[PDB]
């Protein structure tokens, strides 16, 4: 009776449905064919499309142009947590920014070509748990 | 609205006691957090779309925000003596500036003389 106490049981009640949604994925939902609302066409689904492209940021040319010189190998990607880029050109390892660009920091560590990187997290009781991620990077003699 | 407005000058004004009294790297990050003026791509033009639109207060004070960044800009990137080195970022960011500054000089105040600092 009480509208205060009403609309608490009002809110959660919806709250409760709101969480009882039904699964994502089920086997059932598409036994028979996929429903499926494709244009091949960009913006061609006008109101619906998901995604839109905000920005495209293109590499600087002060990290590329110390990516000039490669004879052996080469390789990118990003770091999901880091919201950095790396780019790999032989021994020689660059991390930019993703928002800034102009700041980029570069590893003089490796003396040889570097195989792979990785972000990986730390473990639960090392000397440095509290970092909150750690650089895996290999190369043909060591993983550093 | 008029909170919005205020919190932007504020954090102007922040940027205004950090420019000078060094801290050079400082002031390019928050100018960018504006979110007034293009650091990424060629999006200076959507920095045109969304600029007649811009509050009176703001619209007034862009000409410093500009020239602020064409200087730190500068003086960061002086050439440096003797590895990675992205000097190629912190130069797209006055290319998209002046490009920025290049549509928007009638309905500024007249001083694209951006180019002096630009230029060296």
């Amino acid at each position: 009776q009480e509208a205060l106490e009403n609309a608490g049981r009002l809110i959660d009640r919806q709250l409760q449905e709101d969480r009882m949604y039904p699964d994502l994925s089920e086997l059932l939902m598409v036994s028979s064919g996929m429903d499926m609302d494709y244009p091949l066409q960009l913006l061609s689904v006008p109101n619906l499309p998901e995604i839109s492209s905000i920005r495209r940021v293109p590499l600087p040319p002060e990290l590329v142009e110390q990516f000039g010189h490669m004879q052996c190998n080469c390789m990118m990607g990003v770091f999901p947590p880091i919201s950095r880029a790396w780019l790999t050109i032989d021994s020689d390892i660059f991390m930019w920014n993703y928002e800034d660009g102009g700041d980029l920091a570069y590893f003089d560590g490796l003396s040889e070509t570097i195989l792979a990187v990785g972000l990986v997290k730390p473990k639960a009781g090392i000397f440095q748990p509290h970092v909150r991620h750690l650089l895996v990077l290999a190369t043909p003699v060591d993983i550093v | 609205f008029v909170d919005s407005t205020f919190y932007l000058l504020l954090d102007l004004i922040t940027f205004f006691d950090e420019y000078h009294s060094g801290h050079i790297d400082r002031a390019f990050d928050i100018i960018e957090r504006l979110k007034l003026v293009p650091l990424n791509q060629e999006s200076v033009e959507e920095r045109v779309a969304a600029f007649r639109n811009f509050s009176d207060e703001i619209r007034h004070n862009l000409s410093e925000v500009l020239l602020a960044t064409m200087n730190i800009l500068f003086t960061q990137f002086k050439r440096l003596k003797g590895i990675e080195d992205r000097d190629s970022q912190l130069r797209s960011q006055a290319r998209t500036l002046i490009t920025f500054a290049g549509m928007i000089p009638y309905r500024t105040s007249g001083d694209t003389n951006a180019r002096l600092v630009q230029m060296e």
